[PDB]
């Protein structure tokens, strides 16, 4: 179930609302500003790391369960959105049909937007592709 | 005691003309006269033999930057109000006060900053990030001063010379405790 | 506009960690728990 | 940035500055009167000892963070920090800021170790001009002797010749 | 008056 | 409207003697010489910056410089000039300038 | 200088071709434009210059140039003008660029 939602779910809750669309009205009280903006951000692509902890001084690096049960961190990995930023504009004539067209303003670009807990022995986790003598160097029971 | 006395290099002072003065005018028939009033509202003046610059209002108020002493910068103002009387106004010389005194010399030895910031942190504000000296600021007499790591000291905020010089000698003791090799 | 201001990523974190941490499951009880080290078989 | 420098993790302006778009001027002159009541309030109340907590430099602090921006080893990090503490030992780079200090401590060591890192990666990444980098290696490159950690070419694990001459 | 921004579905 | 510059220029105050004469022979009203003025100003103007391809700089010592009503004035002495190579020693030099930013 | 020659040369067509609808909204004769071209080059081949083929105040035969300026920066001595679009009149010859890097140090 856990690999089932790493592997798909995260990227379908991602695209089921990826894009989310501001409309900027033009509000002009004179012809000379009658153009209107609309700003779009987009989420693509998620990325999931390997399990990993950022400390107090910000130095971040690979952590391991046995760490984080002995130091009561979340055995957690980070989690990377690929998000687009579109920028339309129109010409705000009354009556007519808005038409919005790219600024070429596309800047795109990985974001951290989370952590999210990894289950032991999962494919995120580093226990999966250990050995046995993997596990006994890691302090882990096989 | 100290032996190195500072030596001035600005001098800024104002003098009151008394009298409401056309900036347009005085940028059209003075030689060295620049006038932006979008820029600025004065008018910039420089003459050559004091190496001074004087910011001319439409008050009459006037400032003196770039004098050496203060008889260099009492004889800028004696020249830029005469040139003023010949272009055609009556600025009378009421008062002449300077406000500012900086001076700069040197200690010639290198200085612990870090270590002067800790010790003195009531008085000093060491951020190396932003400008590379260190700003001390005397309570007694009211003079602030800049340090480096080169020895070079510049003074600031002094009305005359006993306030620098005074300064000077206070600061002297607590930078030769902090050597650097 | 700042993208680190904008995505505020303290909100997932810290809702999953909130909702494993304790048994709440929301903003159900008990549906996380301290995993049981009794015994192998425990 | 008071609350990172008290708890002695503390960040450099252009992280603050990075986060929260403020000039630099109005906030360096926030920073000093803050610092200023902040000293008042401690001697109306309980008096603290800064012992090096409002320091200006900090460069120690920076060296294991900006190494992790990097992904370097932890070896080439504390060569890096003890390169960065000889560092205040040499006249000509004291005045320079803790930031770029640090960065030519890191590429110094970069460039020791052999970690295939470009100075133009590194001043990417800690957007510290590369110039500035360059020049920084070049003004450390005749106090080879004393940066480099004494017990490292004594193990073998780094050796001098492996520093490019200007 | 009008609104100067408003949400797109 | 534009700027006023070149009628100081060879060609300028050759259309400014030329006109004058037209003024004592009855034969252009005062409305008609500022307008043609005008319009041989932005003539000028226009025409000055699209087909010529030389170049000048100038090294010197400046004597007297002045900005005031939007223009630069610079009184050099004792000044090299070189085009686009030949050198001109010039003893004094006046520059007048002013804005890209258009009046009215 | 054959590129002022022929600066000047548009110049004085291009006036010549302009003045003529305004001299015909004067309701003027004709004539008034052709001898008008005639005497300006008359004036400038007496110029004799270009070549043509028709105590602190301020109070022809003279160096002087008329320009426009981009941008002009002042230190504490030197003076960077960035002048642009000018013409020159130096030692009774005449000159024209596009852009003119003028530096002067201030006594």
């Amino acid at each position: 179930s856990f690999n089932q939602f790493v592997d798909y779910t995260l990227q379908d809750i991602i695209c089921e609302d990826s894009t989310l669309i501001l409309e900027q009205l033009a509000q002009h009280t004179t012809e000379s500003d009658n153009i209107s903006r609309k700003y779009e951000i987009s989420f693509g692509k998620i990325y999931v790391t390997k399990p990993m902890v950022n400390e107090s001084d910000g130095v971040t690096h690979a952590l391991y369960p046995q760490e984080a049960r002995l130091r009561n961190l979340t055995y957690s990995s980070g989690l990377f959105v690929d998000v687009k930023k579109r920028t339309y504009e129109a010409i705000d004539v009354p009556g007519r049909e808005l038409k919005y067209e790219l600024i070429a303003e596309e800047s795109e670009g990985k974001v951290f937007i989370g952590r999210l807990p990894i289950m032991l022995r999962s494919k995120n986790c580093y226990l999966s592709e250990a050995t046995e003598s993997d596990l006994y160097k890691l302090k882990e029971c096989p | 005691t100290s032996g190195i006395v500072p030596t001035l290099q600005n001098i800024v002072a104002t003098v009151t003309l008394g009298c409401r003065l056309d900036l347009k005018t005085v940028a059209l028939h003075a030689r060295n006269a620049e006038y932006n009033p979008k820029r600025f509202a004065a008018v910039i003046m420089r003459i050559r033999e004091p190496k001074t610059t004087a910011l001319i209002f439409a008050s009459g108020k006037m400032v003196v930057t770039g004098a050496k002493s203060e008889d260099d910068s009492k004889l800028a103002s004696r020249k830029y109000a005469r040139i003023i009387q010949k272009i055609g106004f009556a600025a009378k010389f009421t008062d002449f006060k300077i406000q500012n005194i900086v001076g700069s010399c040197d200690v010639k030895f290198p200085i612990r900053l870090e270590g002067l910031a800790f010790s003195h942190g009531t008085f000093s504000s060491y951020e190396p990030e932003l400008f590379p000296g260190l700003i001390y600021r005397m309570v007694k007499p009211k003079i602030v001063l800049l340090i480096f790591v080169s020895g070079k000291i510049v003074l600031t905020g002094a009305k005359q010379r006993e306030e620098i010089y005074q300064a000077f000698e206070a600061i002297y003791p607590v930078l030769s405790e902090f050597r650097k090799m | 506009f700042n993208m680190k201001l904008a995505i505020n990523a303290k909100t997932i974190t810290s809702g999953l960690k909130y909702a494993l941490a304790t048994g709440n499951w929301g903003e159900r009880a008990g549906v996380s728990q301290v995993l049981n080290r009794y015994t192998y078989s425990s | 940035l008071i609350g990172c420098r008290r708890a002695e993790v503390a960040r450099t302006f252009k992280e603050i500055q990075s986060l929260i778009h403020v000039k630099t001027k109005e906030f360096g002159k926030t920073l000093n009167i803050m610092k200023n009541i902040l000293r008042g309030k401690s001697e109306d109340g309980f008096l603290k000892i800064d012992t090096d907590n409002m320091s200006g430099a900090q460069n120690l602090t920076y060296i294991p963070r900006f190494c992790s921006h990097l992904g370097l080893p932890m070896q080439v990090t504390t060569s890096a920090e003890y390169t960065a503490k000889k560092c205040k030992e040499i006249k000509e780079i004291a005045g320079k800021s803790p930031i770029t200090i640090a960065v030519v401590s890191i590429y110094l060591n970069i460039l020791l170790f052999q970690i295939p890192i470009t100075a133009a990666k590194v001043g990417q990444t800690l957007q510290v001009t590369e110039g500035t980098i360059k020049s920084g290696y070049k003004i450390l490159y005749e106090h080879r002797d004393k940066l480099v950690d004494p017990q490292l070419i004594a193990n073998g694990v780094v050796s001098l010749d492996n520093l490019p001459g200007v | 008056l009008r609104r100067k921004t408003r949400q797109l579905k | 409207g534009y700027y006023e510059l070149y009628r100081r220029s060879t060609i300028g105050n050759s259309l400014v003697d030329a006109l004058d004469t037209l003024i004592s022979d009855g034969r252009i009203e005062a409305s008609l010489a500022m307008r043609v003025l005008e319009t041989f100003d932005k003539v000028v103007a226009e025409t000055l910056k699209d087909n010529t391809q030389s170049k000048l700089t100038v090294k010197g010592n400046l004597d007297t410089y002045g900005f005031c009503d939007d223009v630069w004035t610079f009184i050099v002495k004792n000044c090299q000039v070189t085009v686009e190579q030949s050198v001109i020693s010039v003893d004094k030099l006046r520059i007048v300038a002013c804005n890209s930013k258009k009046s009215e | 200088n054959a590129e002022a020659s022929r600066v000047y040369e548009i110049i004085v067509e291009s006036v010549v071709n302009e003045v003529r609808e305004d001299f015909e909204n004067a309701g003027i004769d004709e004539q008034t434009l052709q001898d008008l071209k005639n005497i300006w080059q008359k004036k400038l081949t007496e110029t004799k210059v270009t070549t043509f083929s028709w105590d602190y105040l301020i109070s022809p035969d003279e160096n002087l140039m008329l320009c426009l300026y981009d941008k002009v920066t002042r230190t504490k001595a030197r003076w960077k003008c960035s002048l642009k679009d000018g013409v020159v009149t130096i030692n009774r010859n005449d000159y024209t660029f596009q852009k003119a890097q003028v530096e002067a140090e201030w006594v």
